[PDB]
């Protein structure tokens, strides 16, 4: 279903509205025909990965937008100045998201896109595969399928099932995998195999794509919202940042990679650790230090590993160490910083502009 | 989770000469406040003019029950404490299904003193009525005057008379949920 | 806390029907006392507000490579914690919000001064004239037409117990009583006593300046039923309520500067505050002033000649040292460098959104519109002159407003002229045959035909856009649609000879079924008999233009697009509505266009056993009040069809 993608150049055949082609899906899978709705399911999914590639590539121009300086005049207005900022940015925006195919389309519903990012087109695709004579597919679509949701009887069943059948017990796979996750388990087994050099370079390539897929996850939650009550300018602009907020504060926890049937908690911090132990294993501690200090960073209250910063401080004129080679990397520190943030925002703004006029029911 | 009632007024119904029963409204006075109060006054009757023998006019059988029009039996009166007409609130809640209370209106900003009990979902109203109740008890006497004779104009042959109508404090506001009935 | 005033209002009014003196009395009292308390306590608020929490800006802060995404983010969370602790702030100060909005009507009726008129009936019931006559001069200066109330006053007069100077106004601003006084004064040769009123003026008009403009700060304006449709994201929301704000706050120098005495607003307020200024003070005999004053009204119109030579000739009485030491004032050099930047703000915004924006000031240089803005200034003003000068061939070759305000061109050809003004009984009447041919009749016909899936369905042009888009009608029909639309708008603004340009303001492609099963004893027209500008009341003969009713239109039209039905015809009635003046028969290609005043009353008959298809289609000439619509129409048409 995704091998055959390109975003730059994509069939103009199959550019259709991705309501309509879920449409013409479900109606053909409900119809007992099964081979056309398998491609036009999987030609709906090709589309949803399109718009959000697309989505992500117009957020990257107007975000990385070095604003002009200004007249001296207009430096003693700061409120004119933040938002000729912004009119700027929408601008831009707007202007940019003209020249995209996947924007000249009819855009789906809010709902049409809470299913798709729900994975519920899977069940169809996996039944669908299944009724056509290919297990090997269906049993990947039923996996897929499990990884987001880990609370369903009907999928252990049909899991179950499929694993009954001989052959069809290696060709488990995600089919909406992500590179940096690839490179993690690479590295892993590489680490596990005390092979040093190659875990080293997988890590570092693996922590750029992660900052890459979280910044974009963050740029993509700023959507619209449906109008229900009418307040004034302040008040009205934040809610929508409230429910934008809500929105954000789940891309970290989305993002993290699932290994046994158990998501990896503290991703970085994780990254960080094998990053340090390889690296102190090679006796190159002027990168060795850096790892350690943004371990202590994401994870204040260790034991051993404060134990080792104190004899990499004690000692430090052993190796061979400056005062700049004892803090922590920008990308950490800027990860944490926006992390902290959107806690505290969100912890400040659920008791003084939330509404309370709903219960629990008893 | 869902809205919590803060007041409770009760009709009593009356289809030619025979009780029928008691309804018992919930309303929501924190979620849509000043459209909660225009309810209550004209229920007890605080300024003279009421729902007192009121009149339902349209009783369009499986979509709603429609009446409040005290100023004319035709349907095309009414009058609110706020002078003649108030603008909408809110589209906070939806008519989730039977038994939802909302204020009907002939256009935009034009809320009166007519109201409709709806009996089916409908999806297609939402973010046109402001909905501000919930029938508690007496799901079964609604549905006693839907299933009555009428005309080819929806108008009762039977007369339609709310006996009696008044207001039950609530102690301690209780959340309900949004489902039905 | 303070009771809404619509509510007492409406005790204050039923109290007055019945008849109950003190009741109306204490109601209204009680009414006009609690608006003015929501307002004080809504500016209370919102200044402490802002007080109390400064933007602050952001840091230097360069952006360096390789680290542009997490300081987006930064950025974006530093701005978004400071709306957020605003926003807090304004909540816990305001309270309870359902007190602060009320109905248009109630709006109106508290603009037009109606509960002076109750209160000073009531007043006259109880026998309190003092106050009966100040509520009377009051009401009397809201409403200068009024003459019922012109004779109560002249009856309180003959009656003693008052005097000249008891007369007050309860309603107008400070600073509008203290402007005419000192003009008033200053026009007596009495420069002495109009100075400090002067000064007083300016004062007060800049404190009510920085008053209006926080008021400003309110829900965004949705085009009726449009709040269902929106989807703009979080950056495009808030430029959109943020340029509606802009706006507001500066269309409030022309609000300032207005008076009910009158029907236009004072011309150029501020800069006339400091010409009197300088007069008088060069009359008294103070001289520094009056330089001070001259230069700071060449402050803002530095190319006035009479006020040059006024300069020249106080500089030359004057010593050169002295007249170079004093410069000009420094609130107006602040108040000049901040409007001057929204103007430029709003200007791009128009530029670029294609947000409309009409100049509330005459004293802006040309360096702040853009230049593509400039160009088409450029052609609007050009076309003015050339109308001008085909009237004047008209009128120096010679019923006057039949001849030099009709008979176009018709630019487009293979229309002709069925019926003029003359042969349909009145004036600003027009009928014109084969504008479409039959080929776009059907096309039209079967586009709202299959957009459906007596009764009546309309579709707009950008409903009709959005449908083509997703699939379910022909976008060549939809296409077709704007094209008809925007040709029959050039033809009606060719033919009535118009030089300010013609825009937008409703388009509708209607269509009237009869059923049979009702058909028995049917006696109502499809449309009763109405005006498009005012509300119709045929028991005196007379409209009232009020916000009820669409007061921005200036001329409709209207295109047939079939002929086989019963009924339907379409025909004018004089001002009681019983009387046809002329009729006309739907056959498409048929367009009849007329002006939408009270000169124009039309109907539409009853349609049995049919469809009626047409398009209505309305015109404004004020740029402010444009379709919304339009623009997106355009935008989508662009990107649909010109990639
Ligand atoms: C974003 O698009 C603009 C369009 O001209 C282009 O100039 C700019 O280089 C783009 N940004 C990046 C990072 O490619
Ligand atoms: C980011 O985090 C570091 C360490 O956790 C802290 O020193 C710095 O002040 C933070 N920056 C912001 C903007 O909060
Ligand atoms: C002119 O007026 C100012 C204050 O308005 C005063 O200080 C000054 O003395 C006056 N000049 C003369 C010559 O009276
Ligand atoms: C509408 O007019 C444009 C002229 O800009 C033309 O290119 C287009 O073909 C026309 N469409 C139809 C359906 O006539
Ligand atoms: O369709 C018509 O003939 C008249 C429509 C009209 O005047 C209106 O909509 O106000
Ligand atoms: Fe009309």
């Amino acid at each position: 279903q995704y091998e055959r993608y390109s975003f730059r150049s994509f069939p103009r055949d199959e550019l259709m509205p991705l309501e309509s082609a879920y449409r013409h899906a479900l109606d053909k899978y409900s119809g007992e025909h099964w081979a056309e709705s398998v491609g036009y399911l999987e030609i709906s999914l090709r589309l949803h990965r399109l718009l959000r590639d697309s989505e992500a590539f117009c957020h990257r121009n107007c975000s990385a937008a070095p604003q002009p300086e200004p007249a001296a005049g207009l430096a003693s207005y700061p409120e004119l100045r933040l938002f000729g900022g912004l009119l700027r940015r929408a601008h831009c925006l707007k202007r940019c998201k003209q020249g995209l195919p996947a924007f000249r389309q009819s855009q789906p519903s809010r709902e049409v896109l809470a299913d798709f990012q729900r994975r519920e087109p899977y069940k169809f695709l996996q039944f669908a595969y299944f009724k056509a004579n290919n297990l090997p597919k269906a049993i990947a679509a039923a996996h897929t399928f499990l990884l987001k949701h880990p609370d369903d009887e009907m999928m252990k069943r049909n899991m179950a099932y499929y694993k009954s059948l001989p052959g069809a017990e290696d060709y488990i796979k995600d089919l909406e995998t992500k590179s940096y996750e690839s490179l993690f388990i690479r590295a892993v087994r590489a680490y596990n195999g005390e092979n040093w050099r190659t875990s080293i370079t997988d890590m570092e390539l693996a922590l750029p794509d992660f900052f890459k897929a979280f910044y974009e996850c963050l740029a993509a939650c700023e959507g619209s919202r449906e109008i229900k009550d009418f307040k004034d300018f302040y008040l009205s602009i934040a809610d929508h940042y409230v429910e934008v907020l809500e929105c954000k504060i789940q891309c970290e926890e989305n993002l993290t990679p699932v290994i046994g049937g158990y998501p990896v908690e503290k991703f970085v911090a994780t990254m960080y650790h094998y990053l340090q132990f390889a690296y102190y294993k090679l006796n190159d501690l002027k990168n060795a230090a850096p790892c350690a200090v943004s371990y202590l960073l994401f994870d204040q209250n260790d034991k051993v590993m404060q134990q080792n910063l104190v004899y990499y401080q004690y000692h430090r004129d052993t190796w061979g160490l400056s005062d700049e080679h004892f803090q922590p990397r920008p990308e950490a520190v800027q990860f944490f910083n926006v992390t902290t943030l959107q806690k505290e925002l969100y912890d400040f703004a659920k008791e003084n502009i939330m509404d309370d006029d709903e219960g629990e029911v008893v | 989770k869902g809205p919590k009632v803060t007041v409770k007024v009760y009709f009593d119904l009356r289809i030619g000469d025979e009780d029928v029963g008691r309804v018992i409204f919930g309303l929501f006075g924190k979620t849509v406040p000043k459209t909660v109060d225009n309810f209550v006054a004209l229920a007890t009757g605080e300024k003279g003019f009421g729902y007192k023998n009121s009149k339902f006019h349209r009783v369009i059988k499986d979509f709603m029950i429609q009446g409040g029009d005290f100023t004319r039996g035709d349907g095309t009166g009414g009058k609110s404490i706020y002078g003649e007409r108030f603008p909408d609130e809110n589209f906070k809640l939806k008519h989730y299904g039977p038994g939802w209370v909302s204020m009907a209106n002939a256009g935009k900003d034009t809320n009166g003193s007519q109201f409709f009990i709806t009996t089916v979902k409908t999806a297609w109203l939402d973010g046109k009525h402001v909905v501000f109740g919930k029938v508690l008890e007496g799901m079964e006497v609604v549905r006693k005057v839907e299933s009555t004779k009428t005309d080819s104009r929806d108008k009762p042959l039977k007369d339609v008379i709310i006996a009696d109508c008044g207001k039950i404090e609530v102690e301690k506001p209780f959340a309900i949920a949004k489902e039905a009935a | 806390g303070m009771v809404t005033p619509d509510l007492l209002f409406a005790e204050g009014t039923a109290a007055y029907a019945r008849g109950d003196w003190p009741g109306v009395v204490l109601s209204m009292e009680r009414a006009l006392r609690s608006r003015a308390a929501l307002r004080a306590l809504r500016l209370r608020c919102r200044t402490q507000c802002a007080a109390d929490f400064p933007w602050e800006l952001d840091p230097d802060w360069s952006p360096s490579p390789a680290q542009a995404s997490g300081a987006a983010a930064l950025r974006d969370l530093s701005f978004f914690g400071g709306l957020l602790r605003r926003a807090a702030c304004l909540r816990r100060c305001l309270g309870p919000p359902a007190a602060h909005s009320l109905s248009e009507e109630m709006e109106l009726e508290f603009r037009k001064r109606s509960p002076y008129n109750y209160l000073q009936v009531a007043y006259f019931k109880i026998n309190k004239l003092e106050k009966a006559v100040a509520a009377a001069h009051t009401f009397f200066v809201g409403n200068p037409e009024h003459m019922e109330m012109q004779q109560n006053l002249d009856y309180y007069q003959t009656m003693s117990g008052v005097k000249e100077a008891d007369f007050k106004d309860l309603e107008t601003q400070p600073h509008m009583q203290e402007f005419r006084l000192g003009v008033r004064l200053y026009s007596e040769e009495q420069p002495q006593e109009a100075v400090p009123h002067l000064e007083a003026a300016l004062q007060e008009y800049f404190v009510a300046y920085e008053e209006c403009r926080a008021l400003c700060e309110g829900p965004y304006d949705y085009d009726g039923y449009n709040y269902l449709e929106y989807n703009a994201d979080l950056f495009q929301a808030i430029t959109d309520h943020y340029i509606q704000v802009l706006n507001c706050k500066q269309n409030c120098v022309t609000e300032l500067a207005s008076h009910p005495s009158r029907e236009k607003p004072f011309e150029d307020f501020l800069p006339s505050h400091y010409n009197y200024l300088q007069f008088a003070y060069y009359n008294i005999g103070n001289y520094t002033q009056a330089v001070e004053c001259a230069k700071t009204y060449l402050l803002f119109f530095p190319n006035d000649e009479v006020m040059n030579q006024n300069l020249a000739y106080y500089a030359a009485m004057l010593g050169e040292e002295h007249t170079r030491s004093i410069g000009p004032r420094e609130s107006a050099k602040e108040y000049r460098q901040r409007s001057l930047l929204e103007k430029e703000l709003l200007f791009f915004a128009y530029d670029v959104f294609g947000i409309p924006f009409v100049d509330p000031d005459s004293w802006t240089p040309e360096e702040v519109i853009p230049k593509r803005l400039q160009e088409k200034q450029k052609s609007e003003r050009e076309t003015a002159v050339r109308i001008s000068q085909e009237i004047g061939n008209l009128m120096k070759e010679i019923d006057v407003s039949r001849l030099t305000r009709e008979g176009g061109p018709l630019l487009y050809e293979g229309i002709s002229l069925t019926m003029n003004s003359k042969l349909l009984n009145g004036s600003q009447r027009v009928v014109m045959d084969g504008v479409i041919s039959d080929h776009e009749c059907q096309e039209l016909q079967r586009l709202t035909n299959v957009a459906a899936t007596e009764k009546f369905y309309g579709v707009t042009v950008f409903k009709a856009l959005k449908l083509g888009q997703e699939g379910k009608v022909p976008l060549q029909s939809a296409h077709l649609y704007y094209n008809v639309t925007e040709k029959v708008r050039r033809i009606m603004e060719s033919y009535f000879r118009l030089d300010t340009p013609l825009y937008f303001s409703y388009s509708h492609l209607v269509c009237r079924t009869a059923i049979e099963e009702v058909q028995a004893e049917r006696k109502d027209d499809s449309h009763p008999v109405h005006v498009d500008n005012c509300i119709l009341n045929a028991e005196t003969l007379v409209c009232v233009k009020e916000p009820p009713a669409y007061t921005f239109r200036d001329y409709s039209a209207i295109l047939y697009l079939n002929g086989d039905f019963d009924g339907g015809n379409f025909y004018f009635t004089e001002l009681d509505a019983k009387t046809v003046t002329a009729e006309v028969q739907p056959q498409c290609g048929r367009a009849v266009g007329f002006s939408s005043g009270t000169e124009n009353p039309h109907g539409v008959k009853a349609v049995t056993r049919g469809q009626r298809c047409a398009i209505a289609l309305w015109f404004t000439l004020d740029p402010r009040h444009s379709e919304r619509d339009r623009v997106q129409a355009d935008d989508l048409v662009k990107m649909l069809f010109s990639p």
